[PDB]
C-alpha cells in the first residue's frame, strides 16, 4: 500500500539523515588535521566519505568543494539539479573550511516501488516547491500544485526539515 | 521464428552484433542471461522441447558438465583463429579471448600495493576485496584456478576466501569496486573496461603472478526444432568482419591472427599480459577442482 | 493566506525572486500569467471579495484604463530611482526598465537589412514577420506607439500590420521567430534573450527609428481584504539587493540608481540604444490611441 | 479520449509530417542540384527551405545537414539526438558533393498531450522489436521492447513509411 511505502521511506531518509550527522560530528577532529593539498589526506577522506555512502540505503552522492579541490562520487557526471539536495555542511579541515553537500538520486525502496506499483514520489517545501521527484511530469525547482492532479497520495513530513514526502499513484 | 541464444555476456557486448545479425538474415534473437554455470544448470533441467539454439560466452570448452546438452560442430573459420586457443572440446567453437583481472579502486587504494593475488592478502584489505561464486560463474571458478596455479596449494585458494567476500554475481563485483563498496575485486577485463570507460575510478590489474586467460566458446544447443540459421549465426559470430568490430568498437580480443589487435588507451594485449603458461594451468577437470577447493 | 500576483511577466523572470520572499515572509505566492490587459479587464469584471493583491509587469503607469481598480501607494525608495522613469502615477511605481525589441533569426536573414521599423516594410519580408496584438498586450502596443512615433502617421502603423501576422501571445514572437517560423518580429529584451541565450539564432535591434523604453511598474490591487504584507512585497521588489539580483541573473535594467547596469554581452547598455526623447512619446491615452489606430 | 482513439490520430499525424518529407525530398531533387553549400548564399537557401519544411507539419522536428565543411542543424539547444526518433534519410546531390539529410522527431503535440493529461504513453518499435522512440523513462531508444513482459492496456498500428510500429499504452 501507499501507506506502508511512506512510513518506510520516511523512516529510511530520517535513519540516513542521522547517520550523516553522526558522521560530520564524529569525523570533526579527525577533519581538522587533514591537509587536502596532501594526496595522502585526500585518500583517507575519500575512503570515509565512501564509507558512509555505502552504510545507507538510499543513492548517495557527496560533492566536497573547496579552494584545491572539487571531490565526489558522482563519476558519471549525473545533473544534480534533479537530485534531492539532502545536507550542506561547512567543514573544517586543516588547510582550509570545505563545503560538503549530499544529495539523494534515490532509494531502492523507492525505485522498486515505482517499477512494481507505478508509485512515485516527490518531495516539497512549506512553500511547495519541488526538492525531489521520479515523475517526469514533474520539475525540481517547479511548484507543486496538489490541486491539478487527481492521484491517489499520502504524504508525511521529514525530521530533518520542514519537507514532505509525498508518494502518489496514478 | 525466433533464435534463442543463452549467455553469461553483459548485454552491451553483444546485443548490438546481435542486433546486425537479426537484420542480416531476418531473425528475431532472444537473449537469456545469467550466470555461466546457471545458465548452464538450468539448460540441463530445461525440457528438450523448449530449449534454445546457441550458446555463447564462458570457458565452454572446460565447464560443460553436461555434453549430453550440446551438439557438435565445426567452424569453418578455424584455419583463420590463433592456434593456442582453438577447442578441443567437440562441442564447443572458440569466440574470444577474455582475460581476468583484478579491479583496483583509484580512490581508495592510496599507497596499498596490488599488483597481484598475493598483494590481496594485507591484513588491510581484509573483508574489503570482493569476488564471485566459483561454483557457478566463470569468472569466480578462473580466478581459483589462478590462484591454485600460483604455489599449486590448496590453502593458498582458501586463504584468499577467508580474505575476501563472495558474491552471486560476477558483475556486482566491478559495480561495488566502482561505485566504493570494496578497494578491490575479481572481475574479467571487458567489464572492467565498461565501468572504467564511464569514468569509474577503476585500475585494470593483471595478476602478476600469472594471468588467466579465458577461451570464450560458443556451443550448438540439443534441442527438439533447432533454428535453421544458427550454425550461420556461429559463422557470423567468428566471421572477420564480426571479430574486428568486436575489437573496433568494444576493444574485445579476438580469437583469429586475422584482426588486427588494436591495444591501446586503457590496458594491454596478449603480448604484455603475464598470461599462466600452458605448463602450470591446472588440468583438474572442472566439478572435480570445485569439490577439491570446497 | 495566499498572496495573489497578476503578472505577464514570464516565470523565468520573476518566480525565483518571489520565492525567496516566500521564504523569508512565511507567505505562499500564487501568480496568474496572462496579456497585460487581458489580466487588467479580467480583474475589472472580478469581483471585489475575491481580487489578488499585486499587479507586477506591464506598462500600468500608461495603460491602466480603470484606476479605480487600484489603490494609491508609493514606495519609499522613490528617491533612491533614476529620475527620469520615476511613476507619475499615484497608483504605480516604477520596477524595472525593459527596451522593446526587433528579433531577427540570423539563420533566415541572409542579405535582408533590418535595422527598424522600415527595413521590416520591405516587400521580401511580407507576412514573415510577427508580432503580437496591442489591442491585449503590453508589447504590442507599445510598438504600435513607436511605429506612429516615427512620423506621427496612423498609414505607418496600418502599413506594417498589413505586412506582418498578428500573434495572440507576446512569448509566442519569439519562440516562433527563435524557431524559424518568421525573419523577424517585435518583442521586448528580457524575453529576446531568454531564447538567444538557449542557443537559438536571435538578433537583437534596438529600431534605429526611436526605441521604445518600457517603464514597467508595481501597482496595488483595490480588494476587500488585502493582504498584510503585499506593501512589503512592493519594498521587496523595488528594494537594492532585489534590483541588484535581477541585473545580476536575468540582465534586466534597474529601476534605481545605485545599481549599475550589466550589459557587456549580449547588448546593449541604456544610454548606447537610439530611445525615444521623452518629448516625441505620444501623449495620447491608452484606449484613445488604440481606437485611433483600430 | 481512447487509446484506440489516440493511435488513430498520432499515425495520421504522423504519416502526414513523413508525407511532406517525401514531397519535399522529391520536389526538391532539381533544386539542390544548382546549390553550392560552401556558398554562404545557397547555405541561407537551404536553410529557409528546411525552417519551411519544419513549420508545415505540428511535430517537433530537428534536421541534420552534414557534409564537407557543413554539419546544418536546427538543434540550437543541442538535445541529443540518440533519445529522437529518427525519422528518415536521405542522400542529396548538391552543386559541389553529397550530402545526408536526417530528421528527428522529439515529440509532437499529439503524443505529449496524451501522456500529460491521459498518462499513455507512446513507443515506436521495427520489426525486431527495437526500440526506435519512447517517452516513458523505463524504455530506452536502441534496447528491445519484450511484448511478454508487460501487461499494458496497449493498442498498436504500424506506420506507412518504414517497418515500425506504434504502439500507445497505459498501466
Ligand atoms: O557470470 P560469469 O559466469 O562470470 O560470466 C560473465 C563473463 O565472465 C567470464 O570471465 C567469461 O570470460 C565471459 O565469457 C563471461 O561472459
Ligand atoms: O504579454 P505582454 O502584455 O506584452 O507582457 C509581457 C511583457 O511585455 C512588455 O514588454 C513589458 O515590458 C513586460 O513588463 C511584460 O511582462
Amino acid at each position: 500500500t501507499i501507506h506502508q511505502h511512506v512510513d518506510e521511506s520516511q523512516s529510511s531518509l530520517h535513519h540516513t539523515e542521522k547517520q550523516i550527522q553522526t558522521f560530520s560530528t564524529q569525523h570533526n577532529n579527525s577533519f581538522q588535521e587533514l591537509d587536502l593539498t596532501n594526496h595522502h589526506d585526500v585518500t583517507a577522506t575519500k575512503r570515509e566519505l565512501l564509507k558512509l555512502i555505502h552504510q545507507q540505503p538510499a543513492t548517495l552522492y557527496y560533492e566536497l568543494s573547496g579552494p584545491n579541490q572539487f571531490i565526489t562520487n558522482n563519476y558519471e557526471h549525473l545533473n544534480t539539479k534533479n537530485m534531492y539536495l539532502f545536507s550542506t555542511h561547512q567543514l573544517k579541515f586543516k588547510n582550509s573550511t570545505y563545503m560538503l553537500k549530499i544529495y539523494m538520486a534515490n532509494t531502492p525502496r523507492l525505485s522498486e516501488i515505482k517499477k512494481d506499483n507505478r508509485q512515485f514520489a516527490l518531495i516539497v517545501d512549506q512553500y511547495d516547491n519541488i526538492l525531489y521527484a521520479n515523475d517526469d511530469r514533474f520539475t525540481i525547482g517547479e511548484k507543486y500544485r496538489p490541486q491539478q492532479f487527481g492521484f491517489m497520495n499520502e504524504s508525511v513530513k521529514l525530521n530533518h526539515a520542514d519537507h514532505r514526502l509525498i508518494i502518489y499513484k496514478d | 521464428n525466433v533464435l534463442t541464444v543463452y549467455s553469461p555476456y553483459q548485454s552491451n557486448l553483444i546485443r548490438p552484433i546481435l542486433n546486425e545479425f537479426e537484420k542480416q538474415e531476418h531473425v528475431k534473437i532472444e537473449i537469456k542471461h545469467g550466470s555461466t554455470q546457471v545458465l548452464l544448470s538450468n539448460l540441463h533441467n530445461e525440457d528438450f522441447s523448449e530449449r534454445g539454439d546457441v550458446f555463447m560466452g564462458g570457458v565452454l570448452s572446460e565447464t560443460i558438465d553436461h555434453p549430453e546438452d550440446f551438439v557438435p560442430y565445426q567452424d569453418t573459420s578455424v584455419t583463420q583463429q590463433l592456434e593456442d586457443y582453438r577447442s578441443n572440446n567437440k562441442y564447443v567453437t572458440s569466440f574470444l579471448l577474455m582475460p581476468t583481472v583484478i579491479v583496483v579502486n583509484s580512490d581508495l587504494q592510496g599507497d596499498i600495493k596490488i599488483r597481484g593475488y598475493q598483494d590481496l592478502l594485507q591484513p588491510i584489505l581484509k573483508g574489503k576485496i570482493a569476488y564471485s561464486n566459483p561454483n557457478t560463474t566463470t569468472t569466480g571458478y578462473q580466478h581459483m584456478r589462478a590462484i591454485y596455479s600460483m604455489h599449486h596449494r590448496v590453502s593458498d585458494v582458501h586463504q584468499f576466501q577467508n580474505h575476501a567476500m563472495q558474491l552471486s554475481k560476477t558483475s556486482k563485483v566491478i559495480e561495488d569496486v566502482a561505485k566504493g563498496k570494496y578497494y578491490a575485486g575479481l572481475s574479467y577485463e571487458q567489464d572492467a573496461r565498461t565501468w572504467k570507460n564511464k569514468g569509474y575510478p577503476v585500475s585494470i590489474v593483471y595478476p602478476i603472478e600469472g594471468t588467466m586467460l579465458n577461451v570464450d566458446g560458443i556451443a550448438l544447443v540439443k534441442n527438439a526444432h533447432p533454428h535453421p540459421k544458427r550454425k550461420k549465426l556461429v559463422q557470423y559470430l567468428t566471421s572477420r568482419s564480426v571479430q574486428q568490430r568486436l575489437v573496433a568498437e568494444f576493444d574485445a580480443k579476438s580469437i583469429r591472427k586475422d584482426v588486427s589487435e588494436q591495444s591501446d588507451q586503457s590496458i594491454e594485449n596478449l603480448k604484455n599480459i603475464p598470461l599462466i603458461p600452458k605448463s602450470k594451468l591446472p588440468d583438474i577437470p572442472h566439478h572435480k577442482f570445485l569439490e577439491m577447493i570446497q
